[PDB]
């Protein structure tokens, strides 16, 4: 039997960042639920459209795993008609989404003395996300009527800003990877589902 | 796109970047006073320039969106922060002029030693030896040495400095667009755009001789009563209708009467409260004794400390292998990080300054969401009002007997009460008029009714008029012996004691009122009362987002500063001094010295 690989998305050594999320499918397997109480400390595991229980004896078409880590006092916004910066600009779910929503603190491999700017997150922008929807682009936003031309100045600022997570601030901005899951289904036969 | 956009974005781009540069410095600054050495003193000054380099680029930056198009009073009062232009205002030359004057001052008042007309090689400097003088001393002569020496070696070394200072930040004061240095700092209490809570720089002037009226009778009997009881210690050197001689304070200055106590006793007889060898009997140690204030905290429905309180704070000396500075001090250095930085022993004072302390940790914490620049106190005096009157309520004997301390069969008399309101007077009454006449002093300085040549002749007027001193020797135009102090040597404000000591028994009365309390209101306690917490706290939350006004009607339910609540905490203590004053002269003649 092939099980799920649910080890190299809640395991991996270094996660992405907000602005670009990953998203790995996951398909044609079995369930792993047991495994995944490990890591024991969930700072969240609030579920959405169907409860944790009965999450067993379902079969949808495809899972999809998001990874990132956002800041302690940011991960309400992770959650359905929510509304902010992480929200807005960074990651948007829909107001039915279906799934769960899991984040637990990692200050022990994702910072260190001296800052960790490894960590990046979209601060302006022109327009609003639509419900999964990534933006990768770099290009200067213009505060003001005069154009930029695509250089820093008066009215032009760099959309990205860094984190940079160090071991000694509190519980609220401290770093926390955040994984959420996706189920949807289709018109094809469902197979994503154990015994 | 309008300028409140372009404004909202700059503050929101400013606030991110804010917060890295000063928790850096923050943390430089507290890693040089947990270990004092070269690679950290280097460390300090490399991080605590980035910031000075920032703010004046992003100051420079932030002139272009004037406060007459911005509609949201959020936005205006970050602005109104960002947009002050200091001493750039000045050409190069005058601006190193001025840091320079500075600096001197601030070495002569340091590096300043006095030596004695006897053998030439032994004297000593200010602290020590010239407060162990002027504290434990009860020799005349000396203390008239003492006093008329720092002022001879020490005055004559600032006037000229201090006259080019004064002109300096005048000039200054006028090219920023105001009256003079002393309006510019009367206008942290400048409030303006909010209808029906407005407050104009003249007007604190007038609330402070409106409060000072009331505070007066309470003052003058409280100096006859230390008149008549210091003509005991010196029976042939102080008059029975004068004023105080300046050097008989009990301090260098007489900002404090508390050094008096020894020789004002009401009781002598009967103790005072102390339970420094109950908790040395009880094994207790600095742990115990955060852990007891954080309880108090806890019991008035203010949340917990961070568990990174516990682990990244200094609670006890080091020892002999790293050394630090014993200054008890509340460390906010921003993105959750809270740190108390105190050399804990075992004694009661320090258990009243762990509750000190902890009130102004709790005051930060209050306010964290706030942005970056509002994330002060509402006016520059809430933060120790805050601090005392958490401290007040934990030296009430009932809370003593709650925390295991002091035998539970206790005879609180009613001459302890005495004595410990006298106590508490000596130093929080004895020095409101000494703070209104400096202020007041250096007000009329700044303005120009004090012409240059009359400096010294209206301190002395001022002194012997409002506080009830007089000079021992007579002074000329060459001394300056208010730049003696520390807040006038360094550039300083000095009326936020005045007002911080008018708030605290506001904020006292409100919150043993909404205690359903009843008795002297020198007998309570706040502990135990959600209701007394929830109204402080829905205070403390506010910062600096909104006036002081509010913020004071929010706790107190009233509009303004008074003094009835302070003159009802020593209501006690004014009818005993009536009763005791009976036979003696309430009051002081300007005429008389004691050079004379
Ligand atoms: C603050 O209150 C605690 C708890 O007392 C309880 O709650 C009160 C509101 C009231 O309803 C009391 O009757 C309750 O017992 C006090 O702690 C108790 O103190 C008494 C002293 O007589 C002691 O016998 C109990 O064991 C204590 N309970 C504990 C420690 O859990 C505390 O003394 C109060 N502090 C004050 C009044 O300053
Ligand atoms: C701070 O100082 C700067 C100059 O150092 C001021 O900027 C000038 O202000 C005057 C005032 O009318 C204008 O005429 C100039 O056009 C401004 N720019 C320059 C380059 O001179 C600034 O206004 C001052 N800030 C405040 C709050 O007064
Ligand atoms: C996660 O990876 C680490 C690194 O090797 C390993 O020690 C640990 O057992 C892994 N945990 C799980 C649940 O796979
Ligand atoms: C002031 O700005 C803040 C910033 O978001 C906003 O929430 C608030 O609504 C503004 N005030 C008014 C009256 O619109
Ligand atoms: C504060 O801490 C104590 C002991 O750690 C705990 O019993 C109490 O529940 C805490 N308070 C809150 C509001 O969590
Ligand atoms: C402080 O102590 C010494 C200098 O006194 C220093 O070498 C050491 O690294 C410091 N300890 C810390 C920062 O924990
Ligand atoms: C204290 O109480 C006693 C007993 O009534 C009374 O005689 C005395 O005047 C009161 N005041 C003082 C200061 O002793
Ligand atoms: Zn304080």
């Amino acid at each position: 039997t092939n099980l799920c690989p649910f080890d190299e998305v809640f395991n991996a050594t270094t996660f992405a960042s907000v602005y670009a999320w990953n998203r790995k499918r996951i398909s044609n397997c079995v369930a792993d639920y047991s495994v995944l109480y490990n890591f024991a400390p969930f700072f969240a595991f609030k579920c959405y459209g169907v409860s944790p229980t009965k999450l067993n004896d379902l079969c949808f078409t495809n899972v999809y795993a998001d990874s990132f880590v956002i800041r302690g006092n940011e991960v309400s916004q992770i959650a359905p008609g929510q509304t902010g910066n992480i929200a807005d600009y960074n990651y948007k779910l829909p107001d039915d989404f279906t799934g769960c929503v899991i984040a637990w603190n990692s200050n022990k491999l994702d910072s260190t003395v001296g800052g960790n700017y490894n960590y990046r997150y979209r601060l302006f922008r022109k327009s609003k996300l639509k419900p999964f929807e990534r933006d990768i682009s770099t290009e200067i936003y213009q505060a003001g009527n005069k154009p930029c031309n695509g250089v820093a100045g008066v009215n032009c600022y760099f959309p990205l800003q860094s984190y940079g997570f160090r071991p000694t601030y509190g519980v609220g901005h401290q770093p926390y990877r955040v994984v959420v899951l996706s189920f949807e289904l289709l018109h094809a036969p469902a197979t994503v589902c154990g015994p | 796109s309008t300028i409140e956009e372009q404004a909202k974005t700059f503050l929101d781009k400013f606030n991110h970047e804010a917060e890295d540069l000063f928790y850096q410095s923050s943390l430089a600054s507290w890693n040089y006073n947990t270990n004092i050495t070269e690679e950290n003193v280097q460390n300090m000054n490399n991080a605590g320039d980035k910031w000075s380099a920032f703010l004046k680029e992003q100051s420079t930056l932030a002139q272009m969106y004037p406060l007459q198009e911005i509609q949201n009073l959020t936005v205006k009062l970050q602005l109104q922060a960002l947009q002050q232009n200091g001493s750039s205002v000045l050409s190069e030359d005058k601006s190193k002029r001025l840091n320079t004057i500075l600096n001197t001052m601030s070495t002569i008042y340091s590096t300043g030693k006095v030596c004695n007309p006897d053998n030439p090689q032994e004297c000593l400097l200010l602290e020590p030896g010239l407060n162990e003088i002027m504290a434990n001393s009860l020799d005349y002569n000396e203390r008239l040495w003492a006093w008329e020496s720092w002022r001879s070696e020490v005055g004559k070394q600032l006037r000229p400095l201090y006259e080019e200072y004064v002109v300096l930040k005048n000039e200054m004061a006028r090219a920023n667009h105001y009256e003079d240095y002393g309006d510019y700092w009367r206008g942290d209490y400048e409030v303006n755009g909010v209808d029906g809570y407005d407050y104009s720089r003249g007007q604190l002037i007038e609330d402070v001789e409106h409060t000072f009226e009331e505070i007066k009778p309470l003052y003058e009997h409280l100096h006859a009563y230390v008149r008549a009881k210091l003509m005991n210690a010196y029976p042939s050197y102080i008059s029975p209708i004068g004023c105080l001689p300046a050097h008989l304070l009990g301090d260098m200055w007489g900002r404090f009467w508390t050094n008096l106590y020894s020789l004002t006793v009401p009781f002598g007889q009967k103790p005072n409260i102390d339970v420094t060898d109950a908790m040395v009997d009880q094994a207790w140690d600095a742990q115990r004794i955060f852990k007891e204030a954080e309880k108090f905290f806890v019991s008035v429905g203010l949340p917990n400390m961070t568990q990174g309180f516990w682990e990244n704070s200094m609670l006890t000396d080091p020892g002999n292998v790293q050394k630090a500075v014993c200054h008890p001090t509340a460390w906010d250095l921003g993105k959750g990080d809270f740190r108390i930085l105190m050399c804990t022993k075992v004694t009661m004072d320090d258990f009243l300054t762990a509750h000190h302390e902890m009130g102004h940790i709790q005051y930060d914490m209050a306010y964290a969401a706030q942005p970056f620049l509002l994330r002060n106190g509402a006016n520059e005096g809430f933060h120790e009002a805050v601090g005392e009157i958490m401290s007040l309520s934990a030296a009430t004997p009932k809370h003593l007997k709650s925390i295991g301390l002091l035998s539970p069969d206790f005879q609180e008399d009613n001459e302890t009460e005495i004595n410990f309101l006298l106590k508490q007077a000596l130093t929080i009454v004895g020095t409101l008029p000494f703070t209104y006449m400096l202020e007041k002093w250096r007000w009329m300085v700044f303005k120009g009714e004090i012409p240059k040549d009359q400096w010294m002749k209206k301190w002395w007027e001022m002194k012997r008029e409002i506080v009830g001193v007089v000079e021992p020797v007579p002074h000329d135009e060459t001394y300056c012996d208010p730049a003696s102090l520390f807040h006038v040597s360094n550039d300083y404000s000095f009326i936020r004691y005045y007002t911080r000591t008018l708030y605290q028994f506001q904020f006292q009365e409100a919150l043993c009122q909404a205690a359903k309390h009843e008795g002297p209101l020198h007998k309570c306690d706040i502990s135990n009362s959600t209701e007394a917490g929830q109204k402080l706290f829905n205070m403390l939350r506010l910062g600096k987002s909104e006036p002081w006004t509010l913020a004071l009607e929010n706790v107190v339910g009233a509009k303004n500063m008074n003094v009835r609540p302070l003159l009802n905490y020593f209501e006690p203590l004014f009818t005993w001094l009536k009763d005791q004053n009976k036979n003696s002269f309430v009051g002081w003649s300007t005429d008389w010295s004691p050079y004379a």
